[PDB]
């Protein structure tokens, strides 16, 4: 919804430590990213094989 | 009511309250008086759709497919074994062609009884079966598949004895 | 199935007697085309429509030379099958073939390893071929040529008059395969003449100017002597066509 | 085609006002009820004919809503677009 | 069948009372499906309950030993007959005839049980004894021995486990595929009268001779339950659906009728019985944590859908 | 294991009768024929009543906290139920035809419009024990001339309005004081009175006509009573009212016809707030939320039902059953979904875990006779008596290919390569096993070789080759890559009509006429052994019969088989009232479920107390979640499970394995043992306790040392919990532990480990796969948005 008027914005400061704050927390959480490709890659690979 | 004489009979033509029906009926061995009133209302249903879909123009090919359509339907239902003509569908499908299409007719056909009302007895008795599965109402028009696959009920008495007048009974298959 | 087949037969039997009148009817209305101004009905089914499939047998125990020339048979025959008939019999093996499914028959007789007699036969309740073939040119008894193209011949038929030498030609046309190249370049030839039909393989090329051909194959005369409506393990179905020896125009009367 | 020499129905600002405003409605209505009858039919034939119960098949504006969906009524119709098909 | 005459007195009478009795429903009205061991006979008499009859066949124990344990086939097509002497005849119930006879126990042969395959068969006599065979092979898998003599055998086809109301005044639950006793319940002041699985098979419940019933939890081998009767149960069972407990007494003509407040709410698990003569835990159910740490990622309590719905809602709309 | 509880059912969302709410309007209450459907709307869960009913259902109601349920069909049986035991308190004859039922608003009595008579009985208490008569009459109010066809209570539960096709409405109460203050009547009306309610402020009467004409009386003046105070009418041409609700606290009326319009009103201003159309077809039920934003419209001329907020105007659901039958099943490669396919060519797909149906298909025109899949999620194929078969899509959700032949012969069975390259369809008339490869649309051949029509075909996945079973008596295997085209029959003893393939690919199930089900190993061509079926059949007696139901000879066999996917056990349902359960290494049966009890339908009966519709099984199916099985039959699909857990099987106890030794173990941080007692005692409780209880870090050395026995139970287990647990890290760290100690084994015993996988790997794709996506959008979303320019 508000994404055309946040990029419009985009490089205000508020906004930006904001979404700082937002990344930093993504960037913690991609490990389930990361440990759901593995399981799923390697149960694939034993059902097959 | 009373078998009126002449005058009165004059006076009164047109009064009655109670014959292709009985006639069917009685040549055909068919059931009802409404069962000959549904095969004949159903051919006059069929002469109406021929009327409305040859009013359909000729160039369209709804209409021949759609004719195509009922043409094989009713062949494989087995109605008609023809497929080529559409004078075929206007005049020949008849009480007649349903009534032995009919399956005691089918069963006095293949002479699975000597009778048809001894056929419409085994039928009643279930002493036949259809295919996969048996049957009771002789009100049965058959499919042209089924008529190739229909017998007896296995373990009946009349296949028995049908295997002990040909001196081959088979008890290992219950025969 | 015993009741289906003989529900089959006897449909076949009326459509044949079906396609009779509409001939003789035809026949009738021929005067009408000029004063103003068709295949079978078992290869109107598949006239182009499937690929043919042909099983070549022997009668039983055959000479060499039998086994051979039904070889060349097949060779000559796209989607052609062998078969060493032995301890099989007639309706067991016709029964087998319509189990498998198939187009044509083609089976061989012969006195003293010298093949005389051919008979073929339509599967699906057709029509059966009778020949006496006599004059028989091998390959394998002239020369070791090499082999055959096996590419979907071009076929050349001559002298077909009689609506016989139609439902002949219709027959023949039918058990070849369908839907030739134009460019396929080997061809058969039917070449009647005296009521004796005869045929030769042909390989040929066309030249700078003209054509050139190469005579291969087999070489040999047969001859129609009957043809049965119902198919051959009948042998009591009715005749559609019967030769007349004893008669008084025998050796004169063309066509029969 | 052809014409008719009977009276016309309707007036010359009738035909313009008609023109001033499927291939026909005529063979629309014959075609739904050629339908309907074969449908009908169809089902008597089924009821002489089958050895299992079968019912009638069907009864034969405004804002109406349609109950079956031939979809999960929640994809995009670019989504089931193929790419190669765009 | 042989048409032969019937060697009895001119009058007639009715059949001694029933010590023992077994019942199949798996070909009803087909053949027999009911065997009662009367009282002091070396044979069975069967019975058909759709006829509501006597059926055509009495199975005897051919070691002149009085049968004292029958037990049906679970396709009601077998008869097994414990007698007195050890002797485990097996009959065909269809023909009523003899099929095999298996010889371990040399004391009265007093419980027998098949599994619900038709493979296994337990069995126990007074000696102490308890014997694992395969019926579909004519073999013996095992042979335990306990220390009293054995009394009264409860088998549970659903859970392949069998109890004992034994001689020392104890329930011995033995599982069979391991071969092995698992529980042992102790408390009866006196003798075990009826005992009985509960259809789940986590309870039983057994009427002993000191005027008590006791309900027994057996996960965790707890009796959960203890009354004591005026009128002493002498059978109790549960009904075949979990909802009933029908208990003959000793006194009274007809059989006394329970119903099931466990089966219309939970029921806690207490070791209740020697005090009246977690809450999970007590509860038999567990529920899960919200969020088990808070590295855990945890989602949404209820539907998952929600997510697609957020993302394609207003394709919803249009 | 071999315990099975009936879980749900699915197609016919509702049949017969008044569909009502809940209190808290989360749950729906959709009267199916001889059962009740419980209907979450929160989590969007369907659940069946386990019960039967004697025959259809006639009425039904709900109390008003949540607790009892009275169903009343048309002979008086009425099966009260407490609802959080979901069990069957009574079940009382009222012995005549039971019309209309309500509830009172105080909970300790209810209306009965049974008849022309008003009904009044009171209530015992749920809390009591079992009685044997707390069936208790309060009233009996009999000043009717014709049926009443509407009842209404007050706000209080003193007044009831009678609404009767005598014209009349009229108030009794249930005493007889406020009797004498208005048990009055309401005449001076159009054809048939259809409703009459009380007002809010209770001074107004709304007396709702069939004529479509709304009578508002209200106690005013001219020593006063009952002045017509206000007249309203709908204005349609044929459409009548059929089905009223209103509800007073936001004066709202909604109107179903019988063209399919439901009119939407406010009252006082009489505002018509909306009208639509369901279809063609009349509007049958209404019902109405507490808060009055839902509305539900159920019509069972087709069996449609939708349910609908006003308020932001959303269809909540617009779901249909189908109108014959669930001809065809077919689960889904991980079971989310399931097809079923009907006699219409409408092709009716769900999904099982909000169990509804997610869409249709209409483009097969006669009935769709098999339906089946591909060994992947994608493809779906529906095989017809069109004398067509359709490949579609499940993803795009369109058809490939409508495969024909040239003279379109009605294929009946069909099956499909596991890679997917070929489709075969065997009819019944040419009985030529028709072969098209998928890319090129085209027929690749037409095997002959069956004499008669061929009743099924399978596929050897494994190997990958074909055996058909055709009414010959007989088997055909076909070989048909390799360059090899080779075959291998088999007779059997009598005809042939039911065939299955064992999950591993070398043995194959056959049910034949005669009842008995052959088992072949097919590399011999070695009969491995049968089962007999002629005696476990419970078949049904007709009404027509002249015969007995024993000496019939109706379904003594079976026409369809599924394999248990660890090939070991077998539901079976043929034409009877029975489906049954074999054991392959015993050879015998493990269980058998009568179908449905209910004398509307045929093959019921055994012996009658002294044409119509029948029941028969058409096909079965088992889970690949390994936990439940559907059969679809006459009335649509059933599902019976195995998630109830509550029965003690244990796994190879000892004394000292007790639920509190468990916990101390946990105690005593012996997390190993503990878990192994856990899995000994096998109770999903406390396994939940251990396994939310022991640490992350002794997760990878627990898992380690977890023995083989119990490897492919804990696996079983973490699926069946994991897909509905959200501690999704914690079960991931888990799955990564235990595929770290023993993937080689698995690999070694993957069709021992068959079920586990399954499922497990249904669950990474169901929920972990999206989650992720959202996860990985966000992040790119937030990438461009951020390093992108700004504009102007």
């Amino acid at each position: 919804a508000h994404g055309d008027v946040i990029h419009a914005n985009n490089k205000n400061q508020d906004i930006a430590s904001a979404l700082q704050n937002w990344e930093d927390v993504h960037k913690k959480e991609d490990r389930l990213d990361d440990l759901v490709k593995f399981c799923m890659g390697v149960a694939a690979f034993v059902t097959t094989a | 009511v009373r078998k009126l004489k002449h005058h009165e009979q004059k006076l009164l033509k047109k009064v009655d309250f109670l014959h292709r029906d009985t006639q069917v009926m009685r040549t055909y061995h068919i059931q009802n008086r409404e069962d000959y009133h549904k095969y004949n209302r159903i051919c006059g249903d069929i002469r109406r759709l021929a009327n409305k879909l040859s009013l359909l123009p000729p160039t369209d090919p709804f209409r021949r497919k759609h004719e195509q359509l009922l043409l094989d339907k009713l062949y494989a239902m087995g109605v008609l074994t023809t497929k080529s003509k559409i004078s075929d569908l206007e005049n020949k499908v008849t009480v007649s062609a349903i009534c032995r299409r009919r399956l005691p007719v089918i069963m006095h056909r293949l002479k699975m009884a000597e009778t048809i009302q001894d056929a419409v007895k085994f039928i009643e008795q279930g002493h036949v079966r259809v295919g996969p599965n048996l049957i009771n109402d002789p009100a049965y028009l058959v499919t042209r598949n089924m008529e190739d696959y229909v017998t007896w009920v296995d373990n009946s008495k009349i296949k028995k004895t049908l295997l002990r007048y040909r001196n081959q009974i088979d008890d290992f298959d219950f025969s | 199935m015993l009741r289906r087949q003989a529900r089959e037969r006897r449909e076949y039997l009326y459509r044949k007697a079906q396609e009779l009148q509409d001939s003789q009817l035809q026949q009738k209305r021929q005067i009408i085309k000029q004063a103003l101004a068709q295949v079978d009905d078992e290869y109107a089914a598949t006239s182009g429509i499937m690929d043919p499939r042909i099983i070549v047998t022997t009668s039983r125990d055959p000479s060499t030379r039998l086994s051979q020339f039904a070889k060349e048979i097949k060779l000559l025959f796209p989607n052609a099958v062998r078969l060493n008939r032995g301890n099989y019999v007639m309706p067991n093996l016709v029964d087998a073939c319509k189990k498998s499914g198939t187009t044509d028959l083609v089976v061989l007789h012969e006195h003293r390893g010298v093949p005389t007699s051919l008979t073929i036969s339509h599967f699906p309740h057709g029509p059966t071929a009778q020949f006496s073939l006599h004059n028989v040119v091998m390959r394998h008894d002239i020369i070791n040529a090499g082999n055959q193209s096996e590419v979907n011949p071009h076929l050349i038929f001559d002298n077909f008059t009689t609506a016989l030498g139609k439902r002949v030609v219709c027959i023949l046309k039918h058990l070849f395969n369908a839907g030739p190249k134009k460019d396929s370049e080997r061809v058969i030839t039917f070449a009647n003449r005296g009521d004796f039909i005869s045929v030769r393989q042909h390989v040929y090329v066309r030249t700078r100017e003209g054509v050139e051909i190469a005579e291969v194959g087999p070489r040999f005369e047969m001859r129609l002597f009957e043809l049965r409506l119902g198919t051959l393990e009948n042998k009591d179905a009715d005749v559609e066509w019967q030769l007349r020896r004893f008669i008084r125009t025998a050796n004169k009367k063309d066509y029969l | 085609f052809e014409l008719s020499d009977v009276k016309s129905s309707k007036s010359l600002a009738e035909i313009y006002e008609d023109d001033y405003t499927a291939l026909s409605e005529e063979l629309q209505k014959a075609h739904s009820e050629i339908s309907e009858l074969y449908a009908n039919l169809v089902y008597k034939l089924d009821v002489l004919s089958s050895v299992h119960f079968v019912p009638k098949p069907a009864s034969t504006e405004t804002p109406t809503i349609s109950m079956e969906d031939a979809q999960p009524l929640y994809m995009s119709n670019a989504s089931s677009l193929a790419p190669q098909e765009i | 069948q042989d048409g032969g005459r019937v060697g009895g007195s001119t009058i007639k009478s009715k059949f001694p009372e029933i010590v023992a009795l077994a019942i199949e429903n798996a070909r009803i009205g087909e053949w027999e499906n009911i065997i009662t061991a009367h009282k002091d006979e070396k044979f069975a008499r069967t019975w058909d309950m759709r006829n509501k009859r006597v059926g055509r066949w009495t199975f005897d124990t051919t070691d002149d030993g009085f049968v004292k344990s029958v037990a049906m086939s679970q396709c009601g097509n077998f008869g097994f007959i414990g007698s007195s002497n050890g002797s485990i005849t097996i009959y065909n119930m269809q023909s009523g005839i003899l099929r095999k006879k298996y010889k371990l126990h040399k004391r009265a042969v007093t419980g027998i049980s098949l599994d619900g395959m038709n493979r296994k068969m337990v069995s126990c006599g007074l000696d102490g004894i308890v014997g694992f065979y395969d019926f579909n092979k004519s073999t013996l898998l095992g042979k335990l021995k306990l220390d009293a003599p054995i009394t009264a055998m409860v088998y549970h086809r659903s859970s392949d486990l069998f109890a004992l109301a034994l001689d020392d005044l104890s329930i011995v639950v033995i599982d069979a595929v391991t071969q092995r006793v698992v529980r042992q319940l102790w408390g009866h002041s006196n003798r075990i009268t009826a005992f009985d699985f509960s259809p789940e098979g986590r309870w039983i419940v057994s009427a002993s001779l000191d005027s008590t019933i006791r309900t027994w939890d057996l996960p965790t081998g707890g009796c959960i339950d203890g009354i004591i009767v005026d009128n002493v149960a002498t059978n109790v069972k549960f009904s075949p659906n979990g909802d009933l407990l029908a208990t003959t007494h000793v006194t009274g003509n007809g059989i006394c009728i329970w119903t099931n407040r466990a089966q219309f709410k939970t029921v806690s698990t207490r070791t209740i019985d020697e005090s009246e003569f977690l809450n999970d835990i007590d509860f038999n159910t567990y529920t899960s944590l919200e969020q088990i740490d808070k590295e855990l990622l945890t989602l949404s309590i209820g539907p998952r859908s929600k997510m697609n719905t957020l993302l394609h809602l207003d394709v919803i709309r249009k | 294991k071999s315990d099975f509880k009936f879980s749900n059912l699915l197609g016919t969302v509702y049949r017969q009768g008044n569909i009502t709410f809940s209190d808290d309007g989360k749950q729906l209450l959709s009267p199916v024929g001889n059962r009740v459907s419980v209907f979450d709307l929160i989590n969007n869960k369907s659940f069946t009543f386990e019960y039967e009913h004697r025959k259809n259902i006639a009425a039904i109601d709900l109390n008003k906290q949540g607790t009892l349920l009275i169903s009343i069909d048309e002979d008086g049986r009425a099966i009260l139920v407490n609802f959080k035991a979901r069990n069957v308190l009574h079940h009382f004859n009222f012995k005549e035809k039971c019309s209309a039922v309500k509830f009172s608003p105080d909970g300790r009595l209810f209306a009965l419009a049974s008849g022309r008579f008003l009904q009044i009985w009171k209530t015992p208490d749920v809390n009591k024990d079992r009685q044997f008569a707390p069936f208790v009459r309060h009233r009996v109010h009999a000043g009717h001339f014709q049926d009443i066809t509407s009842l209404t209570w007050s706000q209080d539960s003193r007044f009831i309005l009678t609404t009767s096709k005598d014209l009349s409405a009229k108030i009794w109460s249930v005493d007889s004081e406020e009797k004498n203050l208005a048990a009055t009547t309401f005449n001076g009306h159009r054809d048939y009175v259809m409703g009459a309610f009380f007002s809010h402020d209770q001074e107004k009467i709304y007396t709702v006509s069939k004529d479509g004409a709304v009578f508002v009386w209200e106690f005013t003046k001219r020593k006063y009573s009952w002045r017509i105070t206000k007249k309203h009418f709908f204005y349609a041409n044929q459409a009548k009212v059929k089905c009223v609700t209103f509800h007073p606290a936001t004066r709202l009326l909604a109107v179903g016809f019988t063209s399919g319009e439901f009119r939407l009103y406010d009252l006082p201003d009489f505002t018509l707030i909306q009208q639509l159309s369901m279809g063609q077809n009349p509007v049958n039920t209404v019902s109405v939320n507490q808060t009055g934003e839902w509305l539900a419209f159920g019509s069972s001329k087709l069996g449609q039902l939708l349910v609908y907020e006003w308020q932001s105007e959303s269809y909540i659901l617009k779901q249909q059953g189908h109108f014959d039958s669930t001809n065809s099943l077919a689960y889904s490669p991980d079971g989310s979904r399931v097809v079923t396919a009907s006699e219409d060519g409408k092709i009716k797909v769900w999904d099982i875990t909000s169990g509804f149906c997610l869409a249709t298909f209409e483009e097969h025109t006669s009935s769709v006779t098999a339906v089946q899949f591909a060994k992947r999620g994608q493809v779906m194929f529906s095989s017809s008596l069109d004398g067509t078969v359709r490949a579609w899509d499940l993803i795009r959700y369109r058809n490939f290919r409508t495969f024909t032949g040239t003279e379109r012969i009605q294929f009946n069975c069909l099956a499909v390569d596991p890679s997917g390259e070929v489709v075969c369809a065997g009819s019944l008339d040419n009985f030529d096993i028709h072969v098209w490869s998928v890319q090129t649309g085209q027929l690749l051949d037409a095997l002959s070789g069956h004499e008669g029509p061929v009743s099924c075909l399978s596929f050897s996945q494994e190997n990958s080759v074909l055996a058909s079973a055709s009414w010959d008596k007989t088997i055909r295997i076909w070989s048909i890559f390799g360059r090899s085209q080779q075959v291998e029959p088999i007779e059997v003893y009598s005809d042939v009509l039911a065939l299955s393939m064992r999950p591993d690919g070398k043995e194959v199930a056959v049910s034949t006429l005669k009842g008995q089900i052959s088992i072949f190993n097919i590399e011999d061509a070695k009969q491995v052994g049968n089962i007999d079926c002629r005696k476990d059949i419970i078949s049904g007696r007709f009404n027509q019969d002249r015969f007995t139901a024993k000496n019939s000879e109706r379904s003594k066999f079976f026409t369809t088989i599924h394999y248990s996917f660890d090939g070991m056990a077998i539901v079976a349902g043929g034409n009877n009232n029975s489906i049954c359960l074999y054991d392959v290494p015993n050879e015998v049966l493990l269980k058998r479920f009568i179908v449905s009890r209910n004398m509307a339908l045929n093959g019921t009966l055994e012996f009658l107390n002294s044409m119509r519709p029948e029941v028969r099984v058409t096909s079965v199916q088992f889970s690949p979640t390994a936990n439940a099985f559907a059969a679809a039959s006459t009335e649509g699909l059933l599902i019976y499970s195995t998630n109830d857990t509550i029965l003690f099987d244990p796994f190879d106890l000892d004394v000292d394995v007790t639920p509190h030794s468990t916990v101390e173990a946990l105690r005593e941080k012996q997390f190993l043992n503990a878990l192994v007692m856990a899995f000994r005692l096998n109770e999903e409780y406390l396994i939940n306790k251990v396994y939310e209880a022991i640490p992350i870090k002794e997760i990878p050395l627990v898992a380690s040392n977890i023995p083989a026995i119990y490897l492919p139970r804990i696996l079983k287990f973490i699926g069946d919990f994991a897909i509905e647990s959200q501690h999704i890290e914690f079960n991931l760290i888990w799955i990564k532990a235990l595929l770290s100690a023993s993937g080689g084994y698995i690999n070694e015993h993957k069709y021992l480990f068959s079920t586990a996988m399954r499922s497990i790997q249904r669950f990474i794709v169901r929920v972990a796969k999206e989650v992720v996506n959202t996860t990985t959008d966000n992040k790119y979303t937030y990438r461009f948005l951020v390093s992108t320019d700004g504009s102007m």
